[PDB]
């Protein structure tokens, strides 16, 4: 269920996002102590917020879009999304012969890579399990042969337990559309639709 | 006040072909003149 | 009794003929889709 | 408006010849302008065709006039083919670059009177012109 | 090799038929490129070479003078524009259907297959004056996208004749002649506007305009003549704006008629006194026509 | 009472829309949970809002439009529209002779053409139940033969009685006025009205 | 509209035009028109070399009404008497795109034929004619 | 109008040529328009290439002709290498300064007819032009 | 019957006289009216035909070059313009009285009773130079309104005269002559704005400019020399601007005096260097005088 | 009414014609896509 | 658009001289576009350079041609050193100023058949333009 695209959809390329932004919400309760210490406490999931923008419309390519957000409305599904500039193919071979072992949690992954894998993450990679719809991002990585390890932010939502498998390509986020209860296009005499925007929460 | 006379061919007896003139007198058909002064007499008379 | 009459005088007024190009040509320094048929022999 | 009184007319050959006109009064004193139907009764109308404004220029034709719907404002005016075959054989050879089946003819001038009021009458020159004939092969 | 304009070529390619105007007087074209660039002054290092990148074409412009041509192969013009066509009888429609421009596409061609392609385009302007002198009519075109090739497809019937006579231009109302005319000027437009398409997933792509949406059309006109009267009070020739006048122009082999139109006046004491006449349509009037006739 | 239109009135040329923003409302309570999640559940019913924006007006087309206004507040009725872009026909036919099973609930329809519709309607048209004013719009359509199915945002108010027929043409929304105790019109000194503008809401 | 209709006919092929009547009334709008009975009209044509009362006749049209309540009327020519104008139309060989040659003018009457046994004619329409050269039987 | 029937084809050297055409009807009472093919059963095809429009010029060659799928609206036409070579052996010799491997020819006319009366048993021209020849140096 | 400027004639009427300026050497003028306009772009109906409507008459400005005419009658153009008169002198007024400037009608008149006529105007400047040449004074002026008339005021005696002999200027402080002149040049203004008065009152009716009051008076001048010193360390001729200067100007025929001014100055290295003196009233000067004297 | 054309191929056999080019021929002088790497391996 | 059928080569001498062509149908279906390799089975390439358009000209070279893939949809031609030497002395004399080495040295034609007829058509014209020799110092 993407988003339609440019990729999916070259014909249509007003679709192309004109521009994106990213947002970590990492909610946090902190204070400053007056002999200047500052303490702070987390509660309460990292997400990631997405903002898209798009240009003028024409009625074809607008009526594809209302075609797809309707049929998620009425069925109340999820709104997958990719993102091109994390659309790097650094990392390949059979994702599915890693072995993980079960109980790894926080923040810290270390995997039997098996000599298997070519090429190598770099930080700012994302990176996801198989099992699991969290998208996660790259903050760190080493090598000691066929044992990668990978130190990950925000921290695990879940145990390991020893079936899952890495995603290093082809991540979609999983979402649903916090201004959806408002929605609504101009048209203009031009006859072309204006003002859309889209504001996304992941959610799992 | 002024008035408008619109004229355009005739092909069959009550019918009517589209190419259309417009003539835009400037004065209406209604305007009187010196008539003013025997329909005075004449509805003196009347009286 | 007025009208005002009109005459309509369109047909099947001439077939428009149109004409298109089937293949095209392109050049590059080096073929860049081709894959190998020799790899199943060196693995044989 | 421009009181434009002047209109040029083109008579064919061969081919008898009729006109109708129907007369609107126009109030501006409110908008759009309204447009009135005027009774035409009562009204006469007389017009004359000759070969030049010289007072001695012979006469070609006149017309057959006659009211149409009174209520309405219509009249008409026409020409029977005689009077077009005099016309044709009358006018000029000269042609006209812009229209070469076209041959200037004469001069027309379509006079009206009223005579409704107090058995009294008046006379106006409303429409007037120049006339053409329009050669044709079909005869 | 050399290129020369003395022995260039135009065709227009539409519809899978191709056009050569032959009768080609003059034109002018640019091409050009859109750069991104800054300079990145920092307190760590106050860098003095510029960090930049191009990106896109630039939509050009192009310009055309073309002389009128007997078998009117330039009518095509005016149907590409937009107007609505019944043989030689050009309308505009009252309302259009249209939203997109019609697209149509160019060839430049020269010896030595030293030729370019201009692949979309639309017409915005068409423009011509009766001015006392051979009526040459001037295009304004734009294109989103070019290129350099080889090839041109051939075009060899479609080829526009041999230029008309002269003629004088008359101008009337009701088949009144007006006295004392100077010159008639007339222009047509199609206002448009590209839609801005480019987007982050064009990054480290070049970038073309590849569609646009049509804003308005225009048919308007000028008219210079001197400053006559009939007598000393008449009206019918005053300054003051008419409005509702049906208004016709021609030469021998072009007409142009308003069936009703608005004039403005503007007078000017040069040394014989001068008046120019603005004309536009009103809003009721019926379709404006054009018809073209050939000479013999 | 319907409202005057260049359909209506065809030479009150002004009287056309300059533009409209079809607005959607959908009440929901959403929450987020700590863990990630965001539930949505849907409650009350959803309305279509409409705002309008005319050219400017003359005198005379504005005083039509403000003796209908008038009329409509002192009868207190429903203000009836039809969306001109919407109004561009596909389906035609005698929809008297379509039938429909009674018990149809949630958001697909089906329903027997008899073979005596022609075209399909596209997805984003309008479409309407004649026993009832509430507008629906199709998310999806699929033919088998001559029986239809239909997926319709947003979902039935009422189950269907087998006495319904279909409308495809010249749907009308039933309307009420928000901005009427406060309307007032300025004239320009050119002699125009300008900035008349209405926002309209559906109402059950 | 006026009067003025330009022909180009086709060398060696066959020739036919059709046309409708109506009336018309725009007091209802969009603009009504309604087929115009043509019971009892008739028509008539010729071609002829020139406008001078005195020029040759070159040929002359077939025609029939074919639908009285549709309105509908049609005009046709052979090649026989195509073939008759190709041999003695002008020769003027435009030098740049030769096909196009001119051949004479022609006029196209109707007659209301009716019943009171009044009868009226007017010109339907009047034009130049121009053969295109035909490469292939 | 002659503006849309023409098509100015190029034949090349040694190599025998065929086209395959497609027969729409339309209305763009709808945007975008209404669409068909033709069924083409029972109309036949002709044409043929000669050297000049004179009534005395060469017939150079004549198509090899035949509609295909009729259904569909399709029909092909070819020429022979043997057609190919001889136009090739009896165009004009001057090159064409743009393309010095190309020479004129000729014209030609494509001409369609009804074979069985239906609503007419009549004939009209589809396609018109020129020929130009491509020279080619491989046999 | 046409009409010529080279037989035009000017007449200014005011105070119930009138002005027959004989001396015109140029005029320039234009009128033109204002429109509303609006295309009302509809979705129901992209109507491509304009709305429009002729609602006033544009303020016409008014340009003049005249002479200078033995019998002074030109003078008048100051007392308009507003300077206090003292048989032949003038003066500013240090503070005025005035709002509304001095209204003021002029007739265009030609042969065939062509005539036009406008009827509300005043004077926005005065402006002239001494500079090798005939002294010739521009004057701008704005007029409200205009129409064609028929006929125009009869002014037989008020003729201005025969034009004043050359004669060379002459610069001066406090007697002491200025060496190596080049040009002198002067202007005057009456800086004014129109009231706008249009109201929905007058819908349905064209409209003009009836009002216009008094923003600003001006008095400047300009002085070009070739740079001199009269030996290498003097003071008296340097470039530091000098303030409280009393200045006098004048030909045979013509004087103007500032008691006190306030002088710029630029110079320009040109082949030979050359200064410019821009020269201003100061607050507390007295009023700047000037005279006029006829020759015998 | 509307005629639309297409050259006929060898390879094509036979079809409707279409409103745009179907087949596309690339020229290079050299292939990038197999490595002197792979193709010693292969062959070792 | 057209086929750009135009395509100049150039050779350098002295040395061997080879070029591929593969040839796919294309799909736009999606924006990595599905191409897909012709099947070549059962086809020959022809193709001569000559020293002029004419009907008696010198012929220089046929190319040497196989199919490498007939499932990659590839096909090669090429030339030997012997060949090309024998270009080098027969090729034109001229030498332009700022690049000298670049001669002019023919017209050449490529030609594709099936080997079994489709008899309704049996070859095309794939590609034509002129070859240039680049001179050359070592062996």
């Amino acid at each position: 269920m993407r988003l339609p695209d440019p990729y999916t959809n070259p014909e249509l390329s007003g679709l192309g996002f004109e521009s994106v932004n990213l947002i970590d919400n990492d909610p946090v309760i902190r204070d400053e102590l007056p002999n200047g210490k500052v303490n702070e406490v987390k509660v309460s999931a990292q997400y990631w917020g997405i903002n898209i923008s798009y240009p003028e419309l024409f009625p074809d390519e607008y009526s594809v879009l209302d075609a797809f957000i309707l049929e998620y409305k009425r069925t109340g599904g999820y709104i997958d999304v990719i993102l091109p500039q994390y659309e790097a193919f650094r990392v390949r071979g059979n994702t599915n012969l890693v072995n993980i072992p079960a109980g790894q949690k926080g923040s810290n992954i270390t995997m039997d890579t098996q000599g298997v894998l070519t090429g190598i993450p770099k930080p700012g990679d994302l990176f996801k399990l198989s099992n699991h719809p969290k998208v996660y991002k790259i903050t760190s990585f080493n090598r000691s042969g066929n044992s990668w390890s990978i130190n990950v932010y925000p921290d695990l939502f879940i145990t390991t337990t020893g079936a899952e498998k890495p995603v290093f390509n082809g991540i979609l986020f999983r979402t649903k559309l916090m201004n959806g209860d408002a929605f609504g296009s101009t048209l203009n005499n031009n006859g072309t639709y204006s003002g859309i925007s889209l504001n996304l929460r992941e959610s799992l | 006040i002024v008035q408008q006379i619109l004229n355009i061919d005739d092909t069959t007896t009550t019918a009517s072909k589209y190419p259309k003139y417009t003539v835009v007198l400037g004065n209406s058909i209604s305007s009187i003149t010196a008539g003013e002064l025997t329909a005075a007499v004449e509805a003196s008379a009347g009286s | 009794k007025i009208i005002v009459q009109q005459i309509l005088n369109i047909d099947d007024t001439t077939t428009t003929a149109s004409k298109y190009p089937k293949y095209t040509v392109v050049l590059g320094n080096s073929i860049s889709s081709i894959t190998a048929g020799e790899l199943t022999a060196a693995v044989e | 408006s421009t009181e434009n009184r002047v209109i040029d007319i083109v008579v064919d050959e061969k081919v008898p010849y009729g006109l109708i006109m129907q007369f609107m009064d126009v109030d501006d004193s409110v908008y759009p302008p309204s447009e009135i139907p005027v009774n035409l009764t009562g009204y006469s109308l007389r017009g004359t065709i000759k070969s030049s404004l010289d007072e001695n220029a012979e006469t070609l034709a006149s017309f057959t006039t006659s009211i149409i719907d009174a209520a309405q404002g219509a009249a008409a005016i026409s020409l029977s083919v005689a009077d077009v075959t005099n016309i044709g054989e009358k006018a000029s050879k000269e042609r006209d670059k812009y229209n070469p089946r076209q041959r200037f003819a004469g001069y027309y001038d379509i006079l009206m009177t009223r005579d409704v009021i107090g058995s009294e009458v008046s006379s106006f020159r409303i429409m007037e012109g120049k006339v053409y004939i329009s050669d044709g092969v079909t005869q | 090799y050399y290129s020369l304009m003395r022995e260039s070529k135009v065709i227009v390619e539409y519809d899978g038929r191709a056009f050569h105007f032959d009768a080609l007087s003059n034109y002018d074209v640019q091409t050009s490129y859109e750069e991104f660039k800054t300079l990145r002054r920092t307190i760590h290092r106050r860098t003095n070479y510029a960090d930049s990148v191009i990106n896109a074409q630039t939509p050009s412009s192009i310009s055309l003078a073309i002389n009128f041509s007997n078998t009117l192969t330039e009518a095509n013009f005016f149907e590409w524009l937009g107007f609505d066509r019944k043989g030689n009888t050009f309308l505009l429609p009252l309302y259009s259907n249209n939203i997109e421009p019609i697209m149509f596409n160019i060839y430049i061609v020269n010896k030595d297959n030293n030729c370019v392609y201009f692949e979309n385009c639309y017409v915005s302007t068409v423009d011509f004056s009766l001015d006392k002198n051979i009526p040459i009519l001037n295009v304004g075109i734009e294109s989103g996208k070019f290129s350099e090739v080889s090839t041109y497809r051939e075009a060899a019937s479609i080829i526009q004749g041999e230029a008309m006579s002269y003629s004088p231009v008359i101008v009337s109302t009701n088949g009144n002649i007006l006295p004392g005319l100077i010159s008639a000027s007339l222009s047509f437009q199609q206002q448009c506007s590209w839609r801005e398409d480019k987007s982050v997933f064009d990054i480290n792509k070049i970038y073309n305009n590849k569609r646009a949406y049509v804003n308005e059309m225009n048919a308007s006109a000028t008219i210079s003549l001197y400053y006559l009267k009939r007598f000393a009070g008449d009206m019918v020739y005053n300054i003051e704006p008419e409005t509702d006048v049906p208004l016709n122009i021609r030469n021998n082999n072009i007409s142009i008629d308003f069936p009703l139109a608005r004039i403005s006046k503007r007078l000017n004491f040069s040394d014989v006194y001068k008046v120019e006449w603005d004309i536009i349509p009103t809003a009721s009037s019926d379709p404006v026509r054009i018809d073209f006739f050939g000479e013999i």
